[PDB]
């Protein structure tokens, strides 16, 4: 009653118009009792073969499932605009409990860009409440890989900040971070310059966004 | 389109605590099919947790959930029920109902997998209570100005829980707008922020407000954001 | 629930359904009650798919080995003839339809496979299957092949599989044992690999699947071929001078192939069980019956005696039942749905060279 779903890769960019190949292994022999399911984010799963290369009804002919050796594989043909997705495995032989793979994320590939870098100090009603917080946005990049570090009266800033990324634009295909750093509002006042060194592929050095605590 | 799954029942509640959730069916017959459960945590994969087939009498559940988890069907109003018992915080997620098409026997296990899904209901298990948060501006200045573009936003910070909504001029404003995941921070509240690229040249004339709706706190704010 | 006052048939393409229908005709004159006879794809899988929903047929015919399945699932009435009527039928053709101690349809006709040759391409046919190749590129020579079957069903290439010691579930104290699997032992790996050598030197196509094996056939292109008794009637109109014999042998030992007993059961949610077992019993279980449906396609050695008799003299019913007698009875345990699926994955995937023979038959997990 145990069995383990590996894919890989884990994560591939191409082209529109592109042929893709993504792979699936499982641990036990289980026939051909596999299932390909696609989702994209905000999105509930949506089953695109089963029986390792059977093709759901209304599906396109560009899908396929095949095997290699005792992988199980999924290729698209000619990829589409809606066909940048993640893509999950799934077995379903009676003899171990219904697995899925961790999924294979697909995204669009383009050329490198640097992003736009902003800084917004902390509101007046924020500090108010005895609290200062500094964003920091890195706005339309590619490809995803940045590092962003925060530098206080150029001392490095470190376990007192958090960051998330959104998912890749429909329109562009760049990237977007939001990096925001919380402190309180007696350790904000006593200190001058607030900083957010950014470093990333479209870049040649560092580029550096800072204000003076007061400085309108 | 005509086949379709409708799930109901999630909710926040404390570890310990029960959940009922449903799942309702239309275009189809749940007593000649079978109705699985799947759940999915924020940015992760999908886990398999019951399952059940009318016609032929059978049901099963994941290791994880035995004991506490119980499934059955009501084919009178062609809805399927999951009884949620002893929740624990690792059990928050969002919950999915799918069909198999067939009545399921092991012997004919074969004839595929899930083909209709629905929309998902959202489950958090945790002994905090629920919690509004606060919107502060992100005010457009010269340090937020590349260009003829500038960028502001607000901060949604210190809510619980999930999920938040955030529009710009109640949906009237798409073009540029970026809104982030949230964040668990370490004070088991939850914090985001929504920016949005606008012409440097407009800050002058467009008024530019971020709607927030926090829903499981009932709360509705809106704040307007204009240069320092 | 299927109307009352009307009997629907199931029974598969390959088979004389025409003739059936006459037979279905004759009973509607003498009670009054149209019967429908329909040849629906996947049949045999569609039926336990829509019995939930109170579709289905009447009166389902499949060889005996899917039966355990529809029983098991509880879509099967049992069926109830007296004593006369079961001493009019062999014996062993009632076991192939026991399950559980219990009679689950009504038996038909036996069914195996042999060997079919052209006689002015081939006056002798081969009786290994190694000098095939040999045989194959002296044909070639001549813009003709070989041999060309329905390599898209294991059913075809199990006589080969099965020659030296491949195995579906071990049979003993009168029971089957479903954790015993000989699908990839060391006779099970030999028969596949040398199917597959067959294809990689092109002796044979992996794409090739029935209609192109029969076309091939009829029309002179292909020197053998291997089906069962129903496809006769249609290398009867190509005139093609053809002859049935035993399968060639593998490594010394003989194929063997399994055999299949055609059966007629009753729906269990029919309301029409009074019907549908006068119908079977007393119009086409008879002479008059079986004939009308024989002659549309053969069904082979029927199980009624009283006809029996007659089609034995038929040299190609001597040659089915020779090639039955070097096989085996199929198992009609529920299993073996599951088992058809994981060896019939197999043998396409190794064919297609998708998979080494080790790995397609190690991949097929039927328990
Ligand atoms: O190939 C797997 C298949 O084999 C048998 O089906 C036979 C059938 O018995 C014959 O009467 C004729 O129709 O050819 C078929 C193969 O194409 C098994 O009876 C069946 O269960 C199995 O799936
Ligand atoms: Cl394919
Ligand atoms: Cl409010
Ligand atoms: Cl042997």
């Amino acid at each position: 009653s145990d069995i383990q779903m590996t894919q890989s890769p884990s994560s591939l960019s191409a082209s529109v118009g592109d042929r893709v190949t993504i792979t699936c292994r499982a641990s036990q022999s289980v026939s051909s009792a596999v299932a390909w399911y696609q989702q994209k984010p905000g999105k509930a799963p949506k089953l695109l073969i089963y029986s390792a290369s059977s093709l759901y009804s209304g599906v396109p002919s560009r899908f396929s499932g095949s095997r290699s050796g005792t992988d199980f594989t999924l290729t698209i043909s000619s990829l589409q605009p809606e066909d940048f997705a993640t893509y999950y495995c799934q077995q379903y032989y009676y003899g171990y409990p219904i697995t899925f793979g961790q999924g294979t994320k697909v995204e669009i590939k383009r050329t490198v860009a640097a992003p736009s870098v902003f800084i917004f100090p902390p509101s007046d009603s924020q500090l108010k409440s005895g609290t200062a917080s500094v964003v920091c946005l890195l706005n339309n990049f590619y490809p995803r890989e940045a590092k962003v570090q925060w530098k206080v009266d150029n001392a490095l800033q470190s376990g007192n900040s958090q960051e998330s990324v959104t998912e890749q634009d429909s329109k562009d295909s760049t990237y977007s971070l939001s990096s925001t750093l919380t402190l309180s509002k007696a350790d904000y006042e006593k200190h001058k310059v607030y900083a957010c060194e950014v470093t990333h592929q479209g870049l040649s050095s560092p580029v550096t966004k800072s204000f003076n605590r007061g400085e309108c | 389109s005509e086949v379709q799954l409708v799930e109901s029942g999630g909710g926040l509640v404390q570890p310990g605590g029960s959940l009922r959730l449903s799942c309702a069916a239309s275009g189809f017959n749940i007593y000649s099919s079978s109705i699985h459960w799947v759940r999915q945590a924020p940015g992760k994969g999908l886990e398999w947790v019951a399952s059940i087939s009318s016609y032929s009498g059978y049901t099963s559940y994941a290791d994880s959930v035995k004991g506490r988890f119980t499934i059955s069907a009501d084919t009178s109003k062609n809805t399927a029920y999951l009884q949620m018992n002893s929740l624990r915080a690792e059990d928050t997620a969002v919950y999915y109902c799918a069909r198999y098409k067939y009545p399921y026997w092991s012997w004919y296990y074969y004839w595929g997998g899930m083909d209709y899904w629905g929309q998902g209901t959202l489950v958090t298990v945790s002994s905090a209570s629920t919690k509004g948060p606060s919107v502060f501006p992100l005010a457009p200045s010269s340090k937020s100005t590349s260009g003829g573009t500038a960028a502001l936003g607000c901060l949604v910070k210190d809510y619980f829980p999930e999920p938040v909504t955030v529009s710009w001029n109640s949906g009237a404003l798409t073009s540029g707008v970026h809104t982030f995941p949230a964040v668990l921070q370490s004070s088991g509240l939850y914090s985001l922020s929504s920016v949005v690229t606008v012409p440097s040249s407009s800050l002058g004339t467009q008024t530019y407000i971020c709607n927030v709706n926090h829903k499981p706190s009932n709360t509705k704010v809106d704040k307007k954001v204009e240069p320092k | 629930k299927i109307e009352e006052g009307k009997l629907v048939i199931w029974i598969n393409g390959d088979k004389g359904y025409n003739g059936l229908a006459e037979v279905g005709k004759k009973f509607e004159k003498d009670t009054g009650i149209k019967v429908t006879v329909e040849h629906p794809d996947k049949l045999e899988e569609k039926f336990p798919q829509v019995a939930a929903t109170g579709d289905g047929p009447d009166i389902i015919f499949w060889a005996h080995d899917r039966f355990g399945g529809y029983a098991q699932s509880g879509l099967l009435a049992e069926i109830t003839p007296d004593k006369a009527f079961q001493d009019k039928l062999y014996p062993f053709t009632w076991d192939a339809v026991r399950y559980n101690g219990k009679l689950i349809a009504y038996p038909i006709a036996v069914e195996a496979l042999s060997l079919i040759y052209n006689k002015d391409l081939l006056p002798n046919p081969p009786k290994t299957w190694e000098e095939i190749p040999a045989l194959d590129k002296e044909l070639k020579a001549k813009g003709k092949s070989a041999l060309m079957f329905n390599l898209q069903e294991p059913y075809f290439t199990w006589p080969l599989i099965a020659a030296d010691g491949g195995y579906a579930f071990k049979y003993e104290n009168g029971k089957y044992d479903i954790k015993d699997v000989g699908v990839d032992n060391a006779g099970a790996k030999a028969g596949l690999t040398f199917l597959v050598d067959l294809i990689k030197n092109k002796h044979m196509n992996a794409d090739t699947d029935y209609s192109i094996a029969e076309a091939a056939f009829n029309k002179g292109e292909t020197a053998m071929t291997i089906n069962g008794p129903w496809a006769w009637s249609n290398i009867d109109t190509s005139k093609v001078n053809y002859g049935v014999t035993v399968l060639p042998t593998f490594k010394g030992q003989p194929s063997k192939p399994f055999v299949g007993v055609l059966s007629a059961g009753i729906n269990a949610a029919s309301p029409n069980k009074e019907l549908a077992k006068e119908f079977l019993e007393n119009y086409l279980l008879t002479d008059e019956g079986l004939e009308a449906v024989n002659k549309d396609k053969p069904l082979g050695a029927v199980a009624l005696k009283s006809y029996e008799e007659e089609l034995a003299k038929d040299p190609r019913i001597a040659a089915t039942m020779e090639n039955a007698q070097k096989g085996e009875i199929m198992p009609n345990i529920p299993q073996m749905s599951a088992f058809w699926y994981a060896v019939r994955t197999a043998v396409i995937n190794a064919a297609s060279g998708r998979q080494t023979v080790d790995e397609a038959l190690k991949d097929a997990q039927t328990n």
